[PDB]
């Protein structure tokens, strides 16, 4: 069953006070169990591509033996509202392994290049300043 | 099994989205018109301000 | 006898691809709006900038001719 | 030293001058697409009924 | 002080008028350059919307013609 | 670091026959002297970021003993025009050296996220299909 | 030592047409004799400072065997009206000797740094532009 990949709930808001875009990750739903115990050890890895320095990539805490995790975290990006349009947020989902290389559950994207629900999430965020827009995204393949 | 209802709902969405495309495209026209008039307005301020800057450095 | 059954397949494929093209154009409309929203807001920053610069040039010269 | 001020005020003028043409080319382009959308919805409403009548 | 006090203000303010003139040329070029590049981003996304609308119209015309 | 870093003549064109974007590196002028002999041995490297694989990078032959080279080379990025406004052409002009890591003179990144004269070149390539537009660029990078 | 160093009549006027300060060296009276004949060979050396290149220094025509000189000469300074008020116009009289270096007989410094009648003379020149004012100043010991 390759199709049972899952869903992810993303949150966005541009803070004028703080002077940046805050990406919130609340929880996933029904992730692909890629272990030898019918479960996963998922964690979300954010990457605001392409031209960003050492503060480009961020990661959540690691929740273990659950397919419906509970992150409730938020990450700050020191970015300008004008410059924020042309960027793209590659939200990836990974299954952690201590003993060997990590397994890829699924992935998502948000930007001007994106389409549909992904595009309308990125559109409403830039239009509605100082407003927390939140919506689900179905996970897709091939972000390494 | 089905009654063949894909034709009805797809076409209703086609008419729905094309309606949104027409109104979305017209709202650009008002935004472009106002911006065109704003660019012209900024051009007045620039010419006016350059007169102040040219008068400031030429005080004699 | 029943050419309409073959035509139902032809016209069904015509409807479902028409969803894609308009929804792709709707994404293009959303894309074109994003930059116009910025251009509109940035053109407001220019106006206020040009006003703020004009008042500072007034404030500059007005401060000279206060004290003779 | 203050030759920057001369070329700045010339460049500000030169950008804003063509910044009009940017708006005019946007204004002419949105017109042709607006006409194009009206062509489409006449064709889409016609093609809707032509499919709907065929299915009856 | 007062003879020195009045003289020292006259330089401070006169030099500030020259710097507020210099700074005002920079503020404009900075803000105007951003509207130059912002407007090109709208023009790129307009033509993509225009050519995608050409695909819609082509897509419509074809399923009208072949259906007759 | 230094102002007079040089100007690079770059040309762009989307060829619908070949089915892709063709970057034509013509020549460079007034490069920064970064050797003891007071000249450079430069070569330009292109990189169309970021989803491109083995045909993302392209290199150029090394010219000799001059701050005004003459390349006259055209490369070919096989890509559909629909996906072209997403991409970014990172052009990097280096100076070749034998027994150590190569010195960097300067560079230029063309695309939608570029500014000033770089953004215009890329837009004028997108608009004018099958048409050759050749514009100079300043070399300004880390 | 040598309390009676004499005094000098100096004028100050900021020209608008010529665009600078006009410094007139009109008369000197009862100057200090530093020769074997009870006289001097005085001439008034000017020195405006700071940040003045070749326009800084000026020299009057030489007078021969006298303690009551008759100069009647003027010297022009390329300088802006506001920029002049920072500066200090140092005026100095020296006994001209042909064999050796010049003996110092007296000096006087006008500007914001100075005090008393020297301060107001600089002030009233600037605050009443295009108007010549003339006042006597006492010669002193300063940077002989
Ligand atoms: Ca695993
Ligand atoms: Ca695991
Ligand atoms: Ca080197
Ligand atoms: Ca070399
Ligand atoms: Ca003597
Ligand atoms: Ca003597």
């Amino acid at each position: 069953d390759i199709e049972e990949r899952g869903k992810i709930l993303v949150s966005l808001m541009y803070s004028t006070q703080q002077g940046g875009l805050i990406v919130g990750i609340i929880r996933c739903v029904h992730l692909a169990a890629m272990d030898a115990n019918g479960y996963s050890d998922p964690f979300v890895k954010l990457w605001l591509k392409p031209d960003m320095g050492k503060k480009a990539k961020h990661k959540t805490q690691i929740k273990k033996k659950t397919l419906n995790p509970e992150f409730n975290e938020e990450f700050f990006y020191d970015i300008k509202h004008s410059d924020l349009a042309k960027k793209s947020l590659d939200i990836s989902v990974w299954d952690y392994d201590i003993g060997k290389s990590n397994d890829y559950i699924g992935g998502c994207q948000l930007g001007i290049s994106a389409k549909g629900e992904r595009l309308k999430h990125w559109y409403e965020c830039l239009k509605n300043k100082d407003k927390k827009i939140e919506r689900w995204h179905q996970l897709q393949n091939e972000n390494h | 099994f089905a009654r063949e209802n894909e034709m009805d709902e797809n076409l209703e969405q086609v008419s729905g989205i094309i309606g949104n495309l027409r109104h979305m495209a017209l709202d650009m026209g008002n935004e472009i018109d106002t911006q065109n008039r704003q660019i012209d307005r900024i051009m007045e301020k620039a010419d006016s301000n350059k007169t102040r800057i040219d008068e400031a450095n030429q005080r004699a | 006898q029943r050419r309409a059954d073959q035509l139902a397949d032809e016209s069904l494929e015509s409807t479902r691809r028409m969803l894609q093209l308009v929804e792709e154009s709707k994404d293009a409309g959303i894309r074109t709006l994003v930059m116009l929203d910025e251009q509109g807001e940035q053109l407001d920053r220019v106006e206020e900038g040009m006003n703020h610069i004009n008042q500072d040039m007034k404030e500059a010269e007005k401060n000279l001719k206060d004290l003779g």
